[PDB]
């Protein structure tokens, strides 16, 4: 097994894709041309935690009893208390699909993040040594399709509130005349606006996925250099840092996400 | 890196969660907590309009 | 305008309308113009210049105080 | 491989770049969140929320700085 | 180079990660919950027994 | 060609620049808002609302310049 | 050619010392602006009115190199 | 040739700067003076004729490195 | 010959980079905290520990430019 | 031809620098002045022939590297 | 040979900029603990305590890039 | 002819940095100053004096600079 | 020339930069001792050996690029 | 000989690069030398005796750097 640091580390970069055009499992070694070739480790392991989310949460919403709760039920309402308390601060709408959209995003994200503590190699390992396929990586937030796929729906929701709830008579009013106010700005106004606009989402995703890119790109590193057995000393402390960095990254999003609804919407 | 159209994919599974949590969870733990509240808050206030 | 006034522990020195006062405050001279955003500071002993409406200047010492 | 060597200091340049700006941007806005704090510690739990709610904009440009230039240090470079 | 060497530094030190966690992290996220228990009992009882 | 081995590093700059601009602007920014708030809270709503107004006039031109920088890395690239 | 790149190059410092300018510029001068307005927040729309009439003075120059970045890139290209 | 592209290198180096400095600048002076206008609301009239009167300053050299980088890019 | 000096020096820029970025903001954060110690000092170690939290968010990204520096002399020789 | 070019450059980085130089410098002692305006509104014609006086200093040696920029430019071309 | 003569300018960059990276990052952290002293001339030794504490993180970054500087100036050239 | 063209680089690289170092400091002197007169009018002159004094300090090694500037534009060119 | 005269250039970097983070690093403190002694008149002694203190703190690790810059200019060149 | 224009070149960076850094040092410690003097009148004298204590050590690295430029300019090249 003629694995070199230089290219041990340069394996753990290739997804296990699919042609959509020919279901052909795209090897890592010619990457086919083509925008039709799903990321097939990204995706069923995403709604892997999309469905470990709702069987989760439904197990006790129809449970619950307004009385003293249970440890677990104390957990759950601790986290609709995180999340509730920060959306009513901000959205002061009361559409429903702002509320309940902050929970999906927070949870979501946090667990998506949260594969990437335990060990790189491992779930590689038993993949490819059992069921035999030729690649594998366990991040879905490490890949940017998925980030800039959520950003663009929050960019649908984006635009949407600003219709309903201010119309397209206010929506060109803004995108026109601000932030000047008179004519003689107003052809520059115009690009600038949606400059704005275009970076929200851009950065709300890219944001994350440099975040826990690097995050797992480290990982991958000392694995392969160091002395076998030192690997601890550089790989534990950077965990011990990375757990922050995983949760503020959901936080992040969501508040932002919140924030940048309520800027639309009202 | 070079965009996949799981870009495409991604977005209906998020929406799709979303659409379900929106109506099969989120009322419900709403009540849920809301009547907790609502229970102590009125025990307080109803002792209240008793001293008074 | 703003109304003025200057108090001490036993009587009071001056009330009425100002248009502007200049006070030798204790980091500084300073000038009250209407409006002025709220302060609080010390002022050291010295003359106190009162410009009253229609622009009627006037003197007064203070041994001291805040303002 | 001249072409490979300006890619291993364009990530270089973009890298060191974000990290002066990240870093002195986070010192300056913890700066301020700590003598808030200082100030009034029993607010100090709602002053790192609202630390935590802006320190997420002074990393918009600077992880993309990293999201680009790692990407060009090992998938295209 | 030896694959096998490398699943052993791994595990050297996710033990060593997880071992930290275990007496530093999880004590206080359980001590939250069982703060908003006895929360709750008090919340709710306070309450019966001004119905009392 | 050579044009492969000055593109990636014109794209570098033209983004840690903005990188460093951008990150400056809103640690600077933001700490004026932290200390406000320090000094009287309950005001933070308020503070907040005029706080992203301004911000969003700040990310004009490193933003542009992001999106330029991009368009030259790949698509002139 | 070099005739191509190069001009690339120019494009890339002329933005971002552009962006760097307008960014801290504005991070300054809002600043400011905001602590202004935490010491007194029923001014706040005169305050703002001000701040509006002065960042214009600001953008000014960066708005012209900004434009130049474009004229380069694709007059002289 | 050499001599076409160089030159408006030679352009972008103090049209960039000139941003620089007069945005900078302007940052600063504007910052003191909307601080100053939050002390005094009601003298804004004067502090924003001292304003620009004091401004006027800080753009000359800025103004002369970007009207001879226009001349730079533009005639040679 | 030329090939194996660029990763030197783009380490070197990298890392200087990196050693301003932390070194400076970091001062800047620990301005703060002696500050707010010196003004309430019996609040110290609480001080300490939000300095700590902050301190790790500062140095996020100069860790990894030394990581991502030092790869170019030890990993990619 | 070759002989020329590069004085174009050489313009450029003392033209270029001396701008910044200038305009900081005014600025900032531009704020101080206004800074002490407020306070005393009626000092205002004072402080503004106090101003000139040490304005002249700053812009001293940057008018110097003007005219030798020019002289560069179209005396020695 | 160019490569081992040229790396010397590589241990330059690196621990020249590490230089002033530590040197102004205390320069400001150290401004603080004097005004901390200034302040409570009867708390100094506490404050020199922590002051030695945080001071370490200020330049832990520049130990390295010098180190590697001298590894540079001895090991590799 | 190389070695007479390139003195002109020398000279820029000495007189734009002595020019900002210039402006920058008597700036920041000259603003104190300005902002202490404000406060202490009748003390305008004994300020004035002790400005004087002080700058002739900072002027000091950018007329080393100016000096040798002209040396090499004129004097060698 | 690029054997022996680079290694002049390089050391000219390293006693630039170190030049100046020793100017800034130093001006910073003293100006804040300067401020605590105006408060605090009795207690210049005191105050100034805290001062040489860091001073020293400060000025260790520029001292390293002031030794090397010579050992490279007269020993390795 | 074709490479006397580097050794000027190095003598322009490191005099440049001391000169911006003596000048803003010592700009800074005089700005809050003129600060404390217009508080205590009375004490310009007590003051300016540190000014001129501290101030050597603002350009005791410095003058090492302008001393070599000058060796260098003349008796090298």
């Amino acid at each position: 097994e003629n694995m070199t640091p230089q290219d041990y580390i340069g394996h753990h970069l290739n997804n296990l894709q699919l042609d959509l055009r020919t279901f052909s499992l795209v090897d890592p070694q010619n990457p086919p041309a083509t925008f039709w070739t799903i990321n097939i480790d990204s995706m069923f392991f995403s709604v892997v935690l999309g469905l470990l989310f709702l069987v989760l949460f439904r197990s006790v919403a129809k449970k619950a009893t307004s009385g003293v709760p249970g440890k677990f039920q104390t957990a759950i309402e601790l986290v609709i208390g995180f999340v509730n308390g920060s959306v009513k601060d901000m959205y002061h709408g009361k559409s429903k699909l702002i509320a309940p959209l902050a929970l999906t995003i927070f949870v979501w994200v946090f667990l998506m993040n949260l594969m990437d503590l335990l060990p790189i190699d491992l779930l590689p390992y038993i993949a490819e040594h059992v069921l035999g396929l030729p690649a594998l990586r366990v991040v879905p937030s490490a890949d940017v399709n998925v980030t800039l796929s959520m950003a663009l729906g929050v960019f649908i929701l984006i635009l949407f509130y600003s219709i309903k709830m201010k119309g397209i008579g206010g929506f060109t009013k803004e995108l026109t005349l601000q932030p000047f106010n008179h004519w003689a700005f107003i052809p520059v106004n115009l690009i600038l606006e949606g400059v704005s606009l275009l970076s929200k989402p851009v950065s709300l995703g890219l944001r994350l996925f440099g975040n826990m890119y690097a995050g797992e790109l480290i990982f991958i590193l000392i694995a392969g250099l160091l002395p076998w057995w030192s690997q601890w000393i550089l790989n534990v402390p950077w965990a011990i840092f990375h757990i922050l960095i995983i949760t503020l990254q959901a936080f992040i999003f969501m508040v932002l996400t919140i924030v940048y609804l309520s800027m639309a919407s009202e | 890196m070079n965009l996949n159209a799981t870009i495409l994919g991604q977005a209906i599974a998020f929406v799709l969660f979303v659409l379900f949590c929106m109506k099969y969870v989120w009322p419900p733990l709403m009540a849920a907590i809301e009547k907790r509240q609502k229970e102590i808050a009125d025990g307080l206030a109803s002792a209240e309009r008793a001293h008074k | 305008t703003y109304h003025l006034d200057v108090v001490s522990a036993e009587q009071q020195m001056f009330s009425g309308l100002v248009e502007k006062i200049q006070v030798t405050g204790s980091e500084g001279e300073l000038g009250i113009y209407p409006g002025h955003a709220p302060l609080l500071t010390a002022i050291k002993p010295g003359m106190i210049r009162i410009v009253k409406q229609h622009g009627h200047e006037e003197f007064i010492y203070l041994s001291g105080g805040i303002l | 491989n001249l072409n490979m060597d300006l890619l291993y200091m364009a990530a270089a340049v973009m890298m060191g770049l974000a990290a002066i700006g990240a870093a002195i941007g986070i010192g300056i806005l913890g700066g301020k969140f700590l003598e808030g704090a200082a100030r009034q510690p029993d607010l100090i739990p709602l002053l790192r929320t609202q630390f935590f709610i802006v320190m997420g904009l002074v990393d918009a440009i600077p992880m993309i700085a990293v999201g680009l230039g790692l990407y060009v240090m090992f998938a295209v470079a």
